[PDB]
C-alpha cells in the first residue's frame, strides 16, 4: 500500500494474509467471506497456501492469530494471464475459523450492486509501501478514488463490467505488489479485489469487480 | 522440473510480471492459462509471469 497509514490493529478482522509455496514462498492478501472460505486474486495460486487470520504485525505471532491450511483452490475457469481478466479465486480452508473480535467475515455484494466512478473506497494490505521498499510488517490502509474506465485505457482489454479502475492518477496513493487479493471497501461492502497495476506504481490500478462474480461465488459455496 | 532460458532482456510493465536478462533460467510452473507463463527465476528466486516468446526450452534436462 503506497501513501497509506497503519490500520488501527484488528479493525479489519476479515483480512487474510496468504503464504503461497511453489522452494521460496510468495505472499498475497485476501479476505474471509465464510468461516472456511477466503476470497483472493487468481494470480496468487500456487501448490500450497497457508492463510493467517487475526494479524496486524505479520511478523509477530499473537493471541488473535488463527493459522489454517488451504485444502482446495477454486480459480475462476476463464482467468487469462494476458489480460488478467477474471482474476478471482476462492480458497477453502481445512477447518472453520472462529469468529472473534479480531477474525470476521466481510459481506460480498449483490450482482445488481454496480458501484459507479467518483466515490472513495478503502483498501488494505501488507504489500510494498514504495517501488523499491520491503513489504509492510503491519497492515496498512489507504483511501482511493474510483475512476472513469477511460483512465485505465492503457491497460489491456480493460473491461468496465469486469474490473474497477482505482486511484486518482494525480496522487501517489495506490495498492501495489503484495496487496494483490485484498478487498476494496466502499461504504462497508467488499466491491473490489486488488488485481494488478503498473510496475512503477503510478495509479490507477485494476481491481476485479466482485459484483459481476456473485453467481460464480454462489456456485462454489453451495457445492462446498 | 521444466527449465527455460531467456533469449532477450525484458522489462516488466505490470507488477505481476518478472523483469529479466538475456540468458537467465526459469523453472516454468504453469504454461498459462494464456500466453504469459508463471515462472520462477533461477537467478533471483522471484515468481511471476513471463512472456512466452522471450524464452525457449533448455537443450536437455
Amino acid at each position: 500500500i503506497i501513501g497509506g497509514t497503519e490500520c488501527k490493529p484488528h479493525s479489519r478482522p476479515y483480512m487474510a494474509y496468504l503464504e503461497i509455496v511453489t522452494g521460496p514462498s510468495k505472499f498475497c492478501g485476501g479476505f474471509l467471506i465464510r468461516r472456511n472460505f477466503v476470497l483472493t486474486a487468481a494470480h496468487c495460486a500456487g501448490r500450497s497456501i497457508t492463510v493467517t487470520l487475526g494479524a496486524h504485525n505479520i511478523t509477530e505471532e499473537e493471541d488473535t492469530w488463527q493459522k489454517l491450511e488451504v485444502i482446495k483452490q477454486f480459480r475462476h475457469p476463464k482467468y487469462n494471464t494476458s489480460t488478467l481478466h477474471h482474476d478471482i479465486m476462492l480458497l477453502k480452508l481445512k477447518e472453520k475459523a472462529s469468529l472473534t473480535l479480531a477474525v470476521g467475515t466481510l459481506p460480498f455484494p449483490s450482482q445488481f450492486n454496480f458501484v459507479p466512478p467518483g466515490r472513495m473506497c478503502r483498501v488494505a494490505g501488507w504489500g510494498r509501501t514504495g517501488v523499491l521498499k520491503p513489504g509492510s510488517d503491519t497492515l496498512q490502509e489507504v483511501k482511493l478514488r474510483l475512476m472513469d474506465p477511460q483512465a485505465c485505457s492503457h491497460f489491456r482489454d480493460f473491461d468496465h463490467n469486469l474490473q474497477l479502475c482505482v486511484g486518482n492518477p494525480r496522487k501517489t496513493k495506490s495498492a501495489f505488489k503484495g496487496d494483490s487479493g485484498g478487498p476494496l471497501l466502499c461504504a462497508g461492502v467488499a466491491q473490489g479485489i486488488v488485481s494488478y497495476g503498473r510496475s512503477d506504481a503510478k495509479p490507477p490500478a485494476v481491481f476485479t469487480r466482485i459484483s459481476h462474480y456473485r453467481p460464480w461465488i454462489n456456485q462454489i459455496l453451495q457445492a462446498n | 522440473v521444466t527449465l527455460f532460458v531467456a533469449l532477450y532482456d525484458y522489462n516488466a510493465t505490470r507488477w505481476t510480471d518478472l523483469s529479466f536478462h538475456k540468458g537467465e533460467k526459469f523453472q516454468i510452473l504453469e504454461f498459462g492459462p494464456g500466453d504469459w507463463w508463471e515462472a520462477r527465476s533461477l537467478t533471483t528466486g522471484e515468481t511471476g509471469y513471463i512472456p512466452s516468446n522471450y524464452v525457449a526450452p533448455v537443450d536437455s534436462i
